[PDB]
DNA sequence: TCTAAGAACTCTGATGTCAGTAGATTACACT
DNA sequence: GTGTAATCTACTGACATCAGAGTTCTTAGA
């Protein structure tokens, strides 16, 4: 599942 | 009319007797 | 009845001695059966309605306290309500030495008129201030013929009795097992609203049940706006609330009177009792401090006016039971408002349920409430068991989660058992199988603090630790299920543990 | 979880310049990024934040050269985000009237990263290039940049002004180089780290969800 | 080699709500 | 002016409820 900008 | 309507407190209906498990 | 209207009992007893001092048995004793009635049905009324009012009367007796119409009767307790020291007097009387204490005061088996008590009660209801819904006098006598022997005396009691019923106080009775027979037919055919060993009415005052009783109560009030225009008025109604023990008053000691919790504000390097005005709100984030009034930590969480507003229809197979917010609420209609809206709530209610649907609403129950998005789930009654209404007709409103509610759970992935690890399960499954009803349990907490509030009120020798119906019978559950656990034990882990 | 996040962004001059029905990919590539430093803005979490800037006239790095490692700043150093990051983010930046390369401040970033991640704790990491693909360059380090993003355990987003599904050939030769960087990383899932600035407008919207556990 | 940050539950206190009561204010009105 | 309506707006008891504060437990822990 998202991370980074998405976190 | 009488039949579920308590006689301790007028207008609500009759509390039963708690209950719990039983099979 | 309307909302405000107490209800008012007043407990009238035979003081004669016929019955007074009587038995067949040793076992009980109809005067200690009644004053036993009256200590209970008014230990229920303090628990359940603080707000409703009880007196009681002794006929009959031969020292007297009455306004007028006084021979031959004691009004022990005129209309108040309940409280510990009213229990108190009636305690007094009670037993085998209760029928002597009873006696040194207020004498026993003379001569009495049942239309000069029917005036006194009537007196006494008429003296007290109160709006009242349910007016009631019960009958404590066994004596079948109240001394009618004069005809012309029973016609005073029997017209005094229309007059009661005309003014639309109520009266009630009990037998009180007469030695040999009690029959209503006789006498008290007209009083009351083939033949009897004692009543069965009787037992339901030593139930001594415990809740609040809280009457039919608005939640509040609302608008649901189908669109900017079309508008109902519709109420909201609590169905299942969680009850707490009230609340404790702070007590000063030495007295035991009540005292002023009285907080003010004080600023830590001066003598400035700070008014609400001199003192903002804020918070820390970033290593910078925010800064907002007393005005606005209550602008921000606006975004609506009281109403309930339509978001379109949905299959109610889509609304998952898994996720669950808050207690449900009842909607119900009411044309205090928006006159004949109640047209078209029943036509929104009968169809919805040919359609399957619920209605999806934005919901907010005050001004400076956020909106919470709810289901109107429709709803259809029960009256199959002779019109006991087990479900009202409506809607229910049943809230949704947003993202922030449905919080992360962790890693896991199994499907472990076999057909036979089922197989066996299927067995001690039906075995266990009962049914549960709503009412069947009650809180072991709050029925056994009003047990402990009693003993402390009454100054009784013993809390009565009437023990609860959560736990497990466990001995009911080794024998009914039988042997079964070592399926588990032998077919489907080690024996390690 | 304690992260590092690497925002590197072009502020060459191009990046102005646009398609009439849009913001310029510069203000765009800023508005991205200023709607993202909102959210750790308030949210708790323990991640790091470092800004590196390329296309700038002057240069700032800790591994200064003449043409490579140049038209570089590493603006500001990874540490949790501040209010005065994003004022600095909203009001301070500028475009360079000069031009430089993602690549050359991809090794700056990523050697900045291997110097951070030492002296104070971490868990997951990320670099984070932000660009209209006006960057001339010379394919060099790439096998030692993508074997090393392995063994430096750090993944790379990249965020471009136009769709997936008016452009220049520059914009389309540099996105099949971005496409051949990625399928070099990661494969079929390496094209899913990067992102349009217009589905990036369109998702970064809304503040963060509250996180907590049960 | 253990000391706070993060939970969790109950309880207390204010704000807003509803129903009902009754006072004072404000219209209405005198030929 | 003087006097009698009709009727708005208050206050209270009571009930729910958010918030805020007091209290015991897990992990990370010199």
């Amino acid at each position: 599942k998202p991370r980074g900008l998405f976190s | 009319r009488c039949p579920g309507e308590s006689l301790i407190n007028p207008g609500f209906k009759s509390k039963k007797p708690a209950g719990g498990v039983d099979f | 009845y309307k909302y405000s209207g107490r209800d008012s009992l007043i407990f009238l007893v035979d003081a004669s001695k016929a019955m007074f001092e009587s038995q067949s048995e040793d076992e009980l004793t109809p005067f200690d059966m009644s004053i036993q009635c009256i200590q209970s049905v008014y230990i229920s009324k303090i628990i359940s309605s603080d707000r409703d009012l009880l007196a009681v009367v002794f006929y009959g007796t031969e020292k007297d306290k009455n306004s007028v119409n006084f021979k031959n009767i004691y009004v022990l307790q005129e209309l108040d309500n309940p409280g510990a020291k009213r229990i108190l007097e009636l305690d007094q009387f009670k037993g085998q030495q209760g029928q002597k204490r009873f006696q040194d005061m207020m004498g026993h088996g003379s001569d009495y008129s049942l239309s000069e008590v029917l005036w006194v009660c009537a007196n006494l209801f008429s003296d007290v201030q109160f709006k009242m819904s349910h007016k009631r006098i019960m009958l404590f006598t066994n004596e079948d013929n109240p001394h009618g022997n004069d005809s012309a005396k029973a016609s005073r009691a029997r017209t005094k009795a229309g007059d009661l019923r005309d003014t639309g106080i109520f009266l009630d009775l009990m037998h009180l097992k007469k030695p040999g027979g009690f029959d209503i037919s006789l006498f008290y055919r007209d009083i009351i609203s083939v033949h009897f060993e004692e009543s069965s009415k009787l037992e339901d005052l030593l139930r001594k049940v415990r809740a609040k009783e809280t009457r039919k109560r608005a939640l509040s009030r609302l608008k649901l706006k189908l669109n900017k225009d079309i508008v109902i008025s519709v109420g909201i109604y609590n169905l299942v609330q969680k009850a707490l023990k009230p609340p404790p008053i702070k007590l000063y000691r030495e007295t035991n009177e009540p005292v002023k919790t009285k907080t003010r504000t004080f600023n830590t390097s001066t003598g400035g009792l700070l008014l609400p005005s001199d003192t903002k709100r804020s918070q820390i984030y970033g290593s910078r401090q925010i800064i907002l009034e007393k005005e606005e930590t209550e602008e921000l969480k606006r975004f609506d006016d009281p109403g309930l507003m339509l978001m379109g229809f949905k299959p109610l197979v889509l609304l998952k039971k898994h996720h669950y917010l808050r207690p449900s609420l009842f909607v119900y209609p009411e044309e205090s408002l928006v006159i004949g809206s109640s047209t078209l709530f029943s036509a929104l209610l009968i169809k919805c349920l040919e359609k399957e649907v619920a209605a999806l609403c934005r919901y907010t129950p005050r001004r400076n409430i956020p909106p919470y998005f709810v289901a109107l789930v429709p709803q259809e009654e029960e009256l199959d068991d002779q019109k006991i209404q087990v479900t009202p007709p409506g809607f229910q409103l049943v809230f949704l989660p947003f993202a922030d509610d449905k919080r992360k759970m962790p890693f896991t992935e199994k499907i472990m058992a076999t057909p036979e690890q089922v197989g066996k399960m299927k067995a001690i499954v039906e075995k266990l199988r009962f049914t549960y009803r709503s009412d069947s349990f009650e809180n072991p907490v709050l029925q056994q603090h009003f047990r402990n509030l009693e003993a402390l009120a009454l100054d009784l020798m013993e809390p009565e630790q009437a023990v609860d119906l959560t736990l497990p019978k466990v001995e009911a559950m080794n024998k009914r299920l039988g042997s079964l656990v070592d399926e588990f034990k032998e077919l489907v882990y080690p024996p390690d543990y | 979880n304690k992260a590092a996040v690497v925002l590197c962004m072009d502020v060459g001059f191009t990046m102005s310049n646009s398609i009439p029905g849009i913001e310029s990919p510069f203000e765009q590539a800023k508005k991205v990024i200023t709607m993202f430093v909102q959210r750790q803005v308030f949210a708790e979490n323990k991640d790091e934040i470092a800004l590196v800037l390329f296309g700038t006239d002057g240069t700032d790095n800790p591994l200064s050269g003449g043409d490579q490692y140049q038209n570089i700043t590493v603006h500001r150093h990874l540490m949790l985000p501040d209010f005065d990051l994003l004022e600095d983010i909203e009001s301070k930046i500028q475009p360079g009237s000069q031009q430089a390369d993602f690549l050359d401040a991809l090794i700056v970033s990523m050697d900045v990263i291997q110097h951070e991640t030492i002296g104070k704790k971490f868990e997951k990491r990320h670099i984070e290039i932000f660009t209209d693909l006006s960057s001339r360059f010379s394919k060099s380090q790439l096998d030692i940049i993508i074997h090393s993003l392995k063994k430096c355990d750090i993944s790379l987003q990249f965020f471009l002004p136009f769709s997936l599904g008016g452009i220049t050939e520059q914009q389309k030769e540099g996105l099949e180089i971005v496409k051949m960087v990625m399928i070099s990383l990661e494969g079929e899932d390496g094209l899913d780290e990067i992102y349009s600035f217009s589905e990036s407008l369109r998702k970064l919207c809304v503040f963060k969800k509250i996180e907590r556990h049960s």
